[PDB]
């Protein structure tokens, strides 16, 4: 009994932090729940790895999370913050509130797409118990 | 410049705060 989410994530600048959170009914996990926070670029990590695992060639991994894209919205913002002495104060708020909305839409196909792959994971007999998959999910020394 | 999600509560609606950066 392994189950997988992404409660929160942080998306700032430089990185995208997901805090990925587990439950499960599993002994060999040391502890039954615990969240860890992984950066994108570890999801890679970890399909890079188990895709070049011998034992689990004629398995198919599931396909990894594509990269999360902030740009567009991350634009408008540094440039509001550009903008509050000048601009009226209420296009300021709607301005506001669109740029958060698109914020928002990106990350919710965003953590959808790492979070499934990391259920899709665990839905595996055999993926589900890879060492590799493991420290992933409950290496927490930060 | 740094924003913050949060998954609904079922079946609460999803948000994101700024954060301060």
């Amino acid at each position: 009994s392994l189950q997988i989410d992404i409660p929160d994530a942080l998306s700032e600048r430089d990185k995208v932090k997901f805090t990925v959170h587990t439950k499960t009914t599993l002994p060999t996990f040391q502890s039954p729940e615990f969240s860890v926070t992984r950066q994108h670029e570890d999801f890679v990590w970890l399909h890079d790895t188990l895709i070049e695992t011998t034992d689990y060639a004629g398995l198919i991994i599931p396909p990894a999370p594509t990269k999360p894209d902030f740009d567009g919205p991350r634009e408008k913002m540094q440039k509001l913050g550009e903008g509050e002495g000048s601009m009226t104060k209420e296009e300021f708020a709607k301005m506001k509130q669109e740029l958060e909305a698109e914020y928002l839409a990106v990350f919710k196909k965003t953590v959808s797409s790492h979070e499934v792959f990391l259920q899709r994971l665990s839905s595996h007999p055999v993926l589900s118990k890879d060492r590799n998959f493991h420290v992933f999910l409950e290496y927490d020394q930060p | 410049p740094a924003v913050q999600f949060f998954k609904g509560k079922n079946g609460s609606a999803d948000q994101v705060i700024l954060v301060t950066q």
